[PDB]
RNA sequence: CGAGAGGUA
DNA sequence: TTACCTCTCG
């Protein structure tokens, strides 16, 4: 006779793409580069610069 | 949200400032959703409203509030049951319409485009 | 849970809020229910001649409910 | 936070480690620096760690890969020097170094290279008591202190008490004066032992003293104590404590501990060997800064703080340890699978850790400690077999070392429930169960029995007394047995057999995915790095074969594509766009596929209709039949692209006015491809010259010689000897192509592509390849995919067989072929043969199921050799395919020739086949002319190095031979 | 050429 | 244990 747990959840069609944003998966990942400069880890060449600058008129 | 961008669009409000809004002025049309996180419609819906977002960005402001939360102010907006959404007119002349249960993606984007 | 991630979301219905342990709904659940288990059912309502409510139509007579008193 | 309620990514680990080793390891170790000053006094260097910044990279990624550079970071921080004379300051921050930096994916660039760093796994700090069976009479018994530093302290316990130190090769040593060492009177020793009497019946620092937190932590937990973390060392109330606990298990009361739970074991990780680096490279700073002070004083110069610190340290510590370190290993990037696959793996062995050779047979055995930790299947044969492994799925690394597996807590409270994460050992204090809640009799459902496991052991007890529940479907395994549908129904040992399959496929020119699958393609896909994803939301603007754009509120961002390009194990990656002009995207979404993925699911094989018979031997042993459809179709055509580098009549054509080869020349073996110093092509390649790369390098002490490199591609279809393999352990050679025509057939006319022996299954005892061809064939026809995860008899018995007749008997129906279910042997059908028309006698079965190309093709096999070069020593040929050489005649084959009795045949194999020089160059003029060849005299080379050899440790050996005829002694050279 | 690492059967 | 293959690195 029929199955207990029901087919429906087994099938996928044939021509689709899955959509990672949906309810099983895991949030979207970080580039470490800009994780780690908005956390503030990593500083811009700019800012060595504006620093070093800075330094070097004290001195 | 310099260097990352946020992975969410839609933000939650209250309902104090659901009233600033209304009686207030504004220039584009109003979404509010109506949420709970134990439904299990809402999973669905949530999905579908942040993709409306991306297709009208400046030109819509879609906002959530959460039942829990606010649960008075959800029974004198007449809410029923919890996928609710209320679309509100940029003219004050005009009357709001509310939607209830999941209702497909093309529905909503006429009734922004036309009716409201 | 979190008001933003939703696939935090499925926790709540591992453990549910007592009130919604088993959830009811709309009168046209339970018919399409009924034909499945065996049994035949007729729903009386109204619905637009829009496209939505021709939908709701085609789905509760594909799923041979009577559709008749619509 | 995550991996409640989904499963977590599969690099998290690497991720969590860079940033604790950027952050907390980077600021530990300069901390520690020691401000230096010399002689009587001298100047003092100052170096604050208040302030240090890293800065960005000067590169961008893609180009330290193209001009093979290293992907890194600057450090920067601020020092002062009080030159002892001048006694005033002055401050400058200094570039110390270059850090190297850390893709999300897990690996890092460096020289050219993706590299990657795998775990290890070695004995945790603590004390250990082990109960050594005596030889004679009553047992001994001991414990020991693991330390960070390694050293071992050894206490012991005899018949008559003994409590004597083991440290010492001498028997006796004693605890006690180590205690009186410690300044404790012997009155004071008393009031704190309990058994004062036994012990009353009885009347370093630098390394061993040191407990890291991990190790103090243990100590406190084995024999209770309390000292409080922040003390690290071996105070003496612990060694008295220890003795206290030596002495009750002489007399019953104790544990003997497991060296072989994973309690007692620790994780290290790339943030700890990162850090580990970071201060050798510290102290060499050191050495250096040191030296130069001293120049100063020659040279009576004003220092510059700059000019005391070179960058030197830094990047060489670094360089390194990537190229020379064990553990820093080469990603594999064959396949999307065999990057994921790498990161997470274990390994026993290691610096500072077990060699192989050494290791005893208990280490390598599961222990029931690993469940949902590390995976039961997966392993390395070999010599190394039990020793390299993987992380399951839902492991994640603890605040100490240790693994952990989620578990679901069903006890009741407010919420009820909630989802944890477990140490090694507190789990085995709750009992945990992993079945259901669907029976019921006439009693209630809380007095239902159900299997469980408590102590290390399985018993069978009430829902009422579980505490804990494991509920994930993929918890106990790790991806690659996660990847094979149907595991309930196959044997475990093929599963190992399997997950190594998968390893060594190789991606096709199209790609195509499974009908059945277990779900987790999905995931594997999305962390490969082989796919196209979102930075942004947006609206798709322009689209390129090359670049996509994406125009997200008022920016334009430009995402470059893959087009065509090499990889470590020459196979070829091109990347394939997803996403139409004009359509919204949000962020995470797809935009284009890479190779051996489609729509997002990892894509290794295609589907092809297959037979399960025998057919006129072609399939004996483990050989496979095909069609030709196969190859005039392109099915399983695959490109590979190798490179050949060097640094600076008919052959010649291509060659350019700077003598390079140009592009999109064909060139075949012996053509010159860059301009007596030539590079040629080898034996076997022949391909299409797709591009041409002059080099120009820095680093060398001349400017880098210039470095041209050759890109070749080869196209290649399926032939008779290559190796084809199913996900269920099931691998073949093809031994025959047959048309169309005789190839058997269906009821419905279409004739198979692939015929399998049918001996095989009940053999190697998997019975799941039957249940995925039957499935399989379903699907085609009612246009379905299905995703199946694993263990589905837990709703209900035989659900598998359930599923699988089910929608064969729906096919059937909805397409009107009454062959694909039949109701007296389903499953199985009647076929015809097609050279004579005939139905063969009993039924068959057939099916669609999923088969893969691997790497391992007889184009790189095939060697041959005749002449050739000799070198320089042994005078031998050479070895390898690559270096045109023979082949060896070992030990093992001599023997065997001797039993033959086969004298001649030998004789010629050790002599004019190889190293005798007179006597190889005479036997091919011989064989030019048509004459015989005489049997040689002399000795070989081999025998006359030996003598050379010898007569160097001022020995002689010398060869004679006594005639019979006349007696004279002749002595051969 | 000396080491190291990943495979194969 | 045998044989086989690829690589990097001073
Ligand atoms: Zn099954």
């Amino acid at each position: 006779g029929d199955p207990v747990y029901p087919t429906i959840n087994y099938i996928q069609d044939p021509d689709e793409v899955i959509d990672y944003r949906g309810p099983d998966f895991h949030e979207p990942t970080p580039n470490m580069l800009a994780y780690l400069k908005e956390h503030g880890k990593i500083i811009s060449r700019e800012e060595l610069e504006k620093i070093l600058a800075k330094e070097k008129t004290e001195e | 949200g310099k260097y990352v961008r946020e992975d969410y669009l839609v933000k939650k409000v209250s309902a104090k400032d659901i009233q600033e809004l209304i009686k207030g002025e504004r220039n584009v049309p109003l979404i509010i959703d109506f949420y709970a996180t134990w439904c299990g419609p809402c999973i669905l819906m949530a999905q579908e409203l942040e993709m409306l977002a991306v297709e009208y960005e400046s030109n819509a402001l879609i906002v959530k509030v959460d039942t829990d939360d606010e649960y008075e102010f959800a029974r004198d907006m007449q809410v029923r049951g919890l996928p609710t959404l209320y679309f509100i007119s940029p003219d004050p002349n005009k009357d709001a319409i509310r939607t209830e249960g999941l209702i497909p993606i093309q529905m909503m984007r006429d009734i922004i485009n036309n009716d409201l | 849970m979190h008001q933003d991630k939703y696939s935090e979301w499925k926790m709540l219905q591992w453990n549910p809020p007592e009130f919604v342990r088993a959830p009811g709904g709309p009168p046209s659940n339970v018919a399409i229910s009924h034909v499945r288990l065996g049994g035949r059912a007729a729903f009386m309502g109204k619905v637009g001649n829009d496209e939505f409510g021709q939908e709701m139509v085609l789905l509760m007579n594909k799923e041979k409910v009577q559709t008749r008193a619509v | 936070n995550e991996g409640i309620s989904t499963i977590p990514g599969f690099n998290q680990i690497q991720f969590e480690g860079f940033c604790r080793f950027i952050d907390q390891g980077l600021t530990e170790e300069l901390y520690k620096f020691p401000k230096i000053e010399d002689t009587d006094q001298e100047i003092e260097f100052q170096l604050f760690v208040e302030t240090y910044q890293l800065v960005e990279p000067l590169i961008k990624e893609r180009d330290a890969v193209y001009e093979s550079l290293t992907y890194s970071s600057e450090l920067y921080v601020s020092a002062g020097l009080i030159w002892k004379n001048s006694r005033d300051m002055q401050e400058q921050t200094i570039f110390i170094g270059n850090i190297p930096l850390m893709n999300s994916l897990g690996t890092s660039i460096v020289n050219g290279i993706y590299r990657i760093v795998i775990n290890q796994i070695l004995q945790s700090p603590g004390i250990y008591y082990r109960s050594e069976l005596d030889h004679n009479g009553i047992s001994v018994y001991t414990g020991t202190i693991i330390s960070d530093w390694g050293g071992r302290s050894e206490l012991e316990i005899d018949r008559k008490a003994r409590i004597w130190a083991r440290v010492s090769r001498k028997q006796k040593i004693s605890i006690l004066v180590l205690s009186s060492a410690m300044g404790l009177n012997l009155r004071e020793i008393l009031e704190n032992v309990c058994y004062p009497e036994i012990f009353l019946s009885f009347l370093f620092f630098q390394q061993r003293c040191e407990l890291g937190r991990i190790g103090r932590r243990n100590m406190n937990r084995r024999l209770n104590l309390d000292i409080p973390q922040n003390n690290t060392f071996l105070l003496p109330r612990d060694i008295l404590a220890a003795a206290d606990h030596l002495i009750g298990l002489k007399f019953g009361m104790g544990a003997l501990d497991d060296m072989n739970h994973l309690k007692n074991k620790r994780i290290r990780s790339v943030a700890d060997l990162l850090q580990d680096q970071f201060g050798l490279a510290l102290v060499r700073l050191e050495n250096v800064v040191r030296g130069t002070i001293c120049g100063a004083i020659r040279h009576k110069l004003i220092p510059t703080p700059q000019n005391l610190v070179t960058s030197t340290p830094l990047t060489t510590t670094y360089e390194s340890f990537f190229g020379l370190h064990p553990l820093s290993q080469v990603l594999d990037r064959t396949n999307p699978l065999t990057q994921i696959v790498h990161g997470r793996k274990l390994s026993y062995l290691g610096p500072g850790g077990l060699t192989g050779r050494t290791a005893s047979f208990r280490i390598r055995d599961i222990h029931p400690s690993h469940y949902g930790r590390i995976c039961p299947i997966d392993t390395s044969e070999g010599i190394n077999v039990g020793l390299i492994g993987s992380l399951a799925i839902h492991a994640r690394i603890g605040h100490w070392g240790s693994l952990e597996s989620p578990f679901y807590e069903i006890s009741e409270r407010s919420t009820g429930v909630r989802m944890l994460y477990l140490s090694p050992g507190r789990d085995e204090y709750y009992m945990v169960a992993a079945g259901n809640s669907l029976a019921l009799n006439q009693d209630i459902q809380e007095e239902q029995v159900v299997p469980a496991r408590y102590r290390q052991e399985f018993l069978t007890i009430a829902w009422e007394q579980v505490h804990l529940r494991s509920i994930f479907p993929f918890q106990y395994f790790s991806i690659g047995a996660s990847l094979i549908p149907f595991i309930e129904h196959n044997d475990a040992n093929r599963a190992l057999m399997s997950s190594n399959m998968q390893r060594q496929a190789v991606p096709l020119s199209r790609s195509e995915k499974c009908i059945v699958g277990t779900g987790l393609e999905r995931q594997a896909a999305l962390d490969s790095g082989a796919l196209a994803i979102a930075e942004r939301e947006g609206r798709v603007v322009y689209t390129n074969t090359d670049k996509i754009l994406l125009a997200g509120n008022g920016d334009i961002l430009s995402i470059p594509l893959v087009i065509y390009q090499r990889s470590n194990k020459n196979t070829c990656m091109h990347q394939k766009l997803q996403v139409p002009r004009g359509k919204c995207i949000k962020k995470g979404q797809i935009l284009a596929d890479g190779a051996a993925t489609v729509g997002g699911e990892l894509a290794l094989g295609k589907n092809v209709l297959v037979a399960y018979m025998p057919w006129e031997g072609y399939n004996s042993e483990d050989a496979v039949l095909i069609s030709e459809r196969l190859v005039y179709e392109d099915i399983y055509t695959s490109f590979h692209i190798r490179k050949y580098e060097i640094q600076t009549a008919h052959l010649l054509r291509n060659l350019d006015k700077n003598g390079i080869v140009m592009l999109g020349s064909w060139v075949e073996t012996g053509d010159i491809l860059v301009g007596e110093t030539c590079l040629k092509l080898p034996i076997g390649g022949r391909g299409r010259v797709i591009d041409v790369r002059w080099i120009q390098k820095r680093g060398g002490s001349s400017y880098n010689p210039e470095t041209i490199r050759v890109y070749i591609l080869q196209k290649r279809e399926i032939k008779v000897g290559d190796k084809v393999a199913g996900r269920h352990g099931n691998k073949g050679i093809i031994s025959k192509i047959l048309p169309r025509q005789d190839m058997p057939y269906l009821q419905d006319g279409r004739s198979v592509d692939m015929v399998f022996n049918p001996l095989g299954v009940p053999s190697r005892m998997n019975v799941g390849q039957i249940f995925e061809c039957s499935l399989g064939l379903a699907g085609s026809l009612l246009d379905r995919h299905y995703r199946i995860a694993p263990f589905d008899e837990r709703y209900e018995q035989e659900a598998s067989r359930k599923l699988v007749f089910s929608e064969l008997y729906e096919a059937s129906k909805q397409t009107a072929n009454p062959w694909v279910f039949e109701p007296e042997y389903p499953g199985k059908s009647r076929i015809f043969d097609g050279r004579t028309g005939n139905p063969f006698e009993q039924p068959v079965i057939i099916g669609k199921p999923y088969i893969l190309k691997l790497i391992h093709q007889v184009d790189d096999k095939i060697h041959g050799r005749s002449s050739g070069h000799y070198a320089l020593v042994t005078q031998q040929p050479l070895r390898g395919r690559a270096k045109q050489g023979g082949q060896r005649v070992g030990e093992m084959e001599v023997w065997a020739l001797e039993g033959f009795g086969v004298a001649h045949i030998l004789q010629e194999m050790l002599t004019y086949k190889s190293d005798h020089i007179r006597a190889r160059q005479e036997v091919l003029g011989t064989t030019i002319i048509g004459g015989t060849i005489p049997n040689p005299e002399d000795a070989p080379e081999s025998f006359r190095l030996l003598v050379r050899e010898l007569r160097s440790l001022a020995l002689e050996l010398n060869h004679f031979l006594v005639s019979e005829k006349n007696f004279q002694i002749n002595r051969k050279e």
